[PDB]
DNA sequence: ACGTGCATAGTCATTCATGA
DNA sequence: TCATGAATGACTATGCACGT
């Protein structure tokens, strides 16, 4: 199985890869034009393609199907993945065996993730079941040591850890430039994105798994559905314990 | 590669979104009635010195300062938020003094960032009054480089005054604006009757706050919806514009609309009537002409046919257009980091509590500072009494460290105080200058006693809020705009 | 209503536009090689403290500061100008240190203002070096609120180094960038041979400035065009990229392009080749693949057919693509408010003249300040010599003025000096501090002697420019990038 | 009489008066200024057509390309008259065409581009004195107690300042004299009381004396021949100040 | 279906001179 | 016709909850 990549019938925003093998190909679904631009530059153009998404994705749970199919961003995703939707879904025509969702570490990136995951679960569920969907974890900090190579941190804890270790090791940091804190993918350059989210030898990916389909169906409908009351009560009920889901 | 279940991811991510939107974006803090973007814009302008005592700064500078230090978001929407706070038809009491084209109540958009200038209004200066005296908790900004205020002093009830509208997740708020003088009376009562229960307090406050006071004037019809909002936190308030029937030389009649209800777009309103007359659902209307201008204000002339009754057409307009429209009140605000629907007495009380907190904290700040000044002054006075020895000591010292260590031993003084003696100028050794130090000590000790007295007396604390608020209202309070009528 | 003839209106209005564009927009000042927007952006960042000794500020803050104080134009285009000055493929020696996505040599646009941060580069700090020491004339800004510099100190030849391109009215400029080390040698010669005529100077400078040095590396073919540019002020310099033929194991041969000439868009270049294969105008080419990355840089692989000669295809590429392209040099710059096409010797000389002016003005400023401090120090020493008397006098004074007036009488002192004595802290009455005052007087008088010597000797002045520039080049100078070859 | 929109440009904020003889079209530089003008105008007799960006040079550009330009189409359509040989002054929808641009050089440039469009496509509009130029204010004097005054030149500013101080009036040294750098910085009220109020506005009527001489000047300044324009500027820019002495 | 307000920018067309 | 580089921003689409 092999499929042609665009080079001078696919989305205009798509920066496709060169490899014609889906098994080896990857699609990075990116939040924002800036981040997508940097990703297009820092990627490995052989196996990695970039599809920047602009603005909040349409909620396929709330909006009727005809309106969803008219949405330019949804069309781009469906077209880029190559597979159909719902009953016309054919995994054989999947153009990328790795679909990496890359959003900002901030709160709005989390929201876009849920909107994208909702699109996938409702229109192209088998992509989730067969583990073709991943979540890229962007860096939060960049430690710029005076003499040593810079280190990236993906949490406040890791920042504190790498800071302590380096200082203990006799390294030093400026208290001015110091630790750069990322507030979004758009603030990163090509190199930074490669060395934290796209280089397969250092990137931190999370594979989206689907255990209970019925339970998932209910949760999607509650959180993303038209019923506000259900969503309100669910949030007030479970937000109190969001910290303790993995304890 | 780590595995993660879709349910865990969805739940965690969406809750994180909902909560921050609820608490940190779409909904107002009950104490100052501000959303984060509002608070950050105002403080940015404040810290930048963009105040009414200086000329308008380019609004781009306010946006950029807000972006770079406090609000990690886009310049575009931040400008929109700044612009809104400058529109007299949006805010009942504008917090931004805009210079240039800030749009109109119609479809005329505001000018771009490059064209406009902006500074804080005098009332916005009361929002930030004495913010630098530890009157409110500060926290580090989004990257820890600088501090930002968690809440503003808000020396007038801004939430109730300017209202607030916001769409969050799972909930939304829609608080109407109110007349400052009426709110003040409510606060004055709350201060006097500080022990009154909620039942009594609600009755009193509802008597003084007659209802919302919209910047667009207009009319409020009925009293139930207003009462519902204040008692329940939800109510439907019927609004109306103002219509004045005019007769012509020929003897033709025309309806002149000079006011519209809150948040009704003038252009959309005219267009709606125009579209409702072609298809033909508002017969009796002969012609629609917008005779509005910057000099006469809103003036929509509706010429009606000879075989048409004025009130019939007006009633049809009330029915089929936003000439009559309801304000869906929902008194939702963030209280102690939690979203809560509040009664009117709760809104007043929580604000009064905030004011008392501000005044006590200000007093504490001033008291601490007064003691520090007094402490150093006491040191200087000791030096003056033994000035001959002090100077001789400093001179005979090989360094300033030898001189300092000696001064402590000489006069039995702290290191901070001894430091002050060293920092003393030869100016302060003049006769009259020596005297001012003495008197200043006497002056401050009186101030310290006063400040201590305030902290010890809840009566004075309440009195200060009353007197200071009264001063603000006398200066910045205005007449009611929205007229309240019965059914 | 006043009548006006169309010819009068057209002539006046268009000339007014042309002149301001010529002198105050599109063309560079010869002394610092900067256009108004460049100069204003850099000074705005400088005054704001956006320097290499501090973390990158949000670029929005630089734009807003430039817009609000110096550059009365749009935020959009100002950001574009700032961004460009940060791109290593645009400026041979970038003046802005950018943090974030500033685009690529291809069609990848820069990130929006909200995403990027920016500060001045170390070399840009040399552009502004000692600007606060009256080294350049300042004028009121566009509204008279603040002062702005007419020209920067420019402690390295920025015009020739970074070049300049601009479209004005009736004329346009296109100065290529050059290697800083080569320019320095030219300046060093100009300083040593300060009396040399234009003929000798042109010969000397042309020998040291071997040709343009583009940030995009590549090749310069031939020497005629370069010579023309330096001798005439106009010349066509033939540029080429770098091509390396690779042979696959028993496979077809392919051309690897790793460099392109100045200002050639990578994406447009690839597209041009691709489209010229379609209708078929570059036969012999089998496949085009962009193997470029952030880690290997530019790498365009052009596999050619087996029945095709590599050298033939490369010449076809030279012919029908910008793999070979000419730089149309037109050495136009503003000299004393007048647009002028300059020889290379004139460009160097005018720059050297500017440097000498800066150093002389700096020296004069420092001499004036040195005298003022010395003047005050002389007062302090008089006070120390009669310290016992100084104190007793101040004590008996009803005011500080009586104390002051006495000091004048006691020690024969100015009003400034007596005031300085008055402002003196008890800190400085310690032994080592009294000695420090003495030594400080001795130091300044020594510095004054040095400064006076500089002003009296043009030799030293030239020496200062040489030594200071040399220090800059040693630190910030780099290797040549563009290779110069013969026909 | 002609119908007003309530088949014309979308950007056009037409007037209410159906009489062209009484109607006026303010051709404005920028959306901001046009927006403020639309509000401060007298909607009865004054219509607003905001123009965005530099107008296309009809002297340089090919005819077909000019007709594709949205801004040119807006002008031609709004004026109602045809162009060139199909010009019919009878269908002129506004007998007063006021060009209102910023006082800055780019405003001057836009004026020349518009005057070029008019002179080449719709010359009779100039010949019959239907074309005017609005002179925007440069300064606004904000007296502490008295009504604010507007100035249209540096000299007038100095004069009004001098007169006021002599009369015992006073100004803030902070707020003080506001300097306008463009129409976009003005609000509706300010524009009315300086450029649109017919009882105080300073308009200049464009007159056409020698058509042949004008034709040559337009071709020199606006044409494709750069050398001619270059030499003309270097020749005459030296004496631009002394054209009215 | 529309308004609300704080969140998630690229595209579009000219002046102007010059050389392909 | 195109690139060049400083000059002269509106329009376009979603989330989110609620009431006509
Ligand atoms: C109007 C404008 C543009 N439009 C003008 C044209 C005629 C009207 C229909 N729209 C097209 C496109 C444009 F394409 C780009 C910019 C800018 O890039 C820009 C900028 O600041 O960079 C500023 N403006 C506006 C002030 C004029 C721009
Ligand atoms: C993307 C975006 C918008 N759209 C353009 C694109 C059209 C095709 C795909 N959908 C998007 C959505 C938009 F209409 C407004 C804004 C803004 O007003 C705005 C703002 O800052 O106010 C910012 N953005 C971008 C960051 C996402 C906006
Ligand atoms: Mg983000
Ligand atoms: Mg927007
Ligand atoms: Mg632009
Ligand atoms: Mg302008």
């Amino acid at each position: 199985n092999a499929l042609v990549r665009r080079k001078s019938g696919l989305p205009g925003k798509l920066a496709d890869c060169r490899s014609t093998d889906p098994r080896k190909s990857e699609l990075y679904v990116v939040e924002g034009d800036s981040a997508g631009g940097s990703a297009k530059s820092g990627r490995d153009s052989m196996f990695q393609a970039i599809l920047p998404l602009r603005g909040k994705i349409i909620n396929v749970e709330k909006a009727r199907i005809d309106r969803v199919l008219k949405n330019t961003e949804v069309q781009a995703i469906i077209t880029a993945l190559g597979t159909g939707i719902h009953d016309e879904f054919d995994i054989g025509k999947l153009r990328y065996h790795k679909i990496v969702l890359m959003a900002d570490a901030d709160v709005d990136g989390q929201h876009i993730s849920t909107l994208l995951l909702t699109l996938l679960f409702r229109f192209m569920r088998p992509l989730i079941e067969n583990g073709h969907v991943f979540l890229a974890q962007p860096p939060l900090y960049k430690l710029k040591w005076q003499r040593s190579d810079p280190e990236f941190a993906y949490s406040d804890r890791e920042r504190d850890g790498l800071l302590e270790a380096g200082l203990k090791a006799g390294k030093k940091i400026n208290k001015e430039d110091g630790i750069q804190r990322y507030k979004g993918l758009g603030e990163m350059d090509a190199k930074e994105l490669w060395e934290t989210t796209m280089d397969p030898s250092v990137r931190v990916l999370r594979q989206v798994t689907l255990d209970d389909a019925a339970a998932a169906d209910e949760l999607f409908s509650i959180l993303m559905g038209e019923d506000v009351d259900a969503r309100r009560s669910f949030i007030t009920r479970n937000a109190k314990d969001v910290r303790f889901l993995d304890v | 590669i780590e595995p993660v279940d879709i349910e865990q991811e969805m739940q965690r991510s969406y809750i994180d979104y909902a909560m921050s939107v609820i608490v940190g974006r779409a909904l107002p803090e009950v104490r100052d009635g501000l959303k984060p973007v509002h608070r950050r814009v105002l403080y940015a302008m404040f810290d930048s010195g963009f105040r009414p005592d200086r000329s308008h700064a380019k609004s781009a500078r306010s946006v950029a300062e807000t972006m770079g230090n406090y609000h990690p978001h886009g310049d575009s929407s931040i400008y929109d938020s700044l612009v809104r706070m400058a529109q007299p038809w949006s805010l009942r009491y504008p917090l931004v003094d805009g210079q240039g084209n800030f749009g109109s109540p119609g479809n005329d958009p505001p000018a771009a960032m490059r064209y406009t200038e902006a500074r804080l209004t005098p009332l916005a200066m009361e929002m930030l009054r004495e913010i630098d005296e530890e009157t409110v908790d500060f926290i580090p900004n989004y990257d820890g480089r600088v501090q930002e205020p968690t809440v503003l002093p808000s020396r007038f009830p801004n939430l109730l005054a300017n209202g607030s509208g916001g769409i969050a997740v799972g909930m939304a708020t829609n608080i109407p604006p109110h007349n400052l003088r009426e709110l003040a009376d409510a606060v004055f009562w709350a201060l006097e009757n500080h022990d009154a229960d909620e039942e009594e307090t609600l009755a009193a406050v509802m008597g003084r706050v007659k209802g919302p006071d919209f910047p667009t004037a207009g009319l409020i019809v009925g009293s139930q919806g207003t009462a519902d909002a204040y008692k329940t936190g939800r109510g439907s308030i019927r609004m109306r514009g103002v219509v004045e029937v005019e007769e012509d030389s020929r003897g033709r009649t025309s309806l002149v609309i000079t006011e519209l209800p809150y948040q009704v777009n003038h252009d959309n309103f005219i267009t709606s009537i125009a579209e409702q007359v072609r298809d033909g659902k508002l017969a009796g209307i002969s012609n629609i002409e917008d005779q509005s201008s910057d000099r006469v204000g809103l003036r929509i002339v509706i010429e009606i046919k000879r075989d048409a009754v004025a009130k019939v057409v007006i009633n049809n307009l009330y029915k089929h257009t936003q000439l009559q429209t309801s304000f869906g009140a929902n008194m939702l605000a963030i209280v102690d980091g939690v979203p809560r629907t509040l009664r009117l007495d709760q809104l007043i009380r929580y604000y009064v509590d905030h004011q008392l907190d501000v005044i006590v904290r200000r007093t504490t700040y001033r008291l601490r500072k007064a003691n520090e000044r007094a402490h150093i002054l006491r040191g200087l006075v000791k030096a003056l009494d033994a000035l001959d020895e002090v100077i001789a000591l400093i001179r005979a010292s090989e360094t300033v460290d030898i001189a300092r260590a000696g001064l402590i031993e000489l006069l039995d003084i702290d290191e901070i105080q001894a430091q002050a003696i060293l920092d003393m100028q030869l100016r302060r050794l003049a006769a009259l200058e020596r005297q001012r130090i003495i008197d200043d000590l006497a002056k401050i000790e009186a101030e310290i006693a006063d400040l201590e007295d305030i902290l010890a007396k809840p009566e004075r604390q309440r009195g200060i809020v009353r007197d200071e608020l009264a001063e603000i209202v006398d200066r910045h309070g205005d007449d009611r705009r929205t007229r309240i009528i019965a059914i």
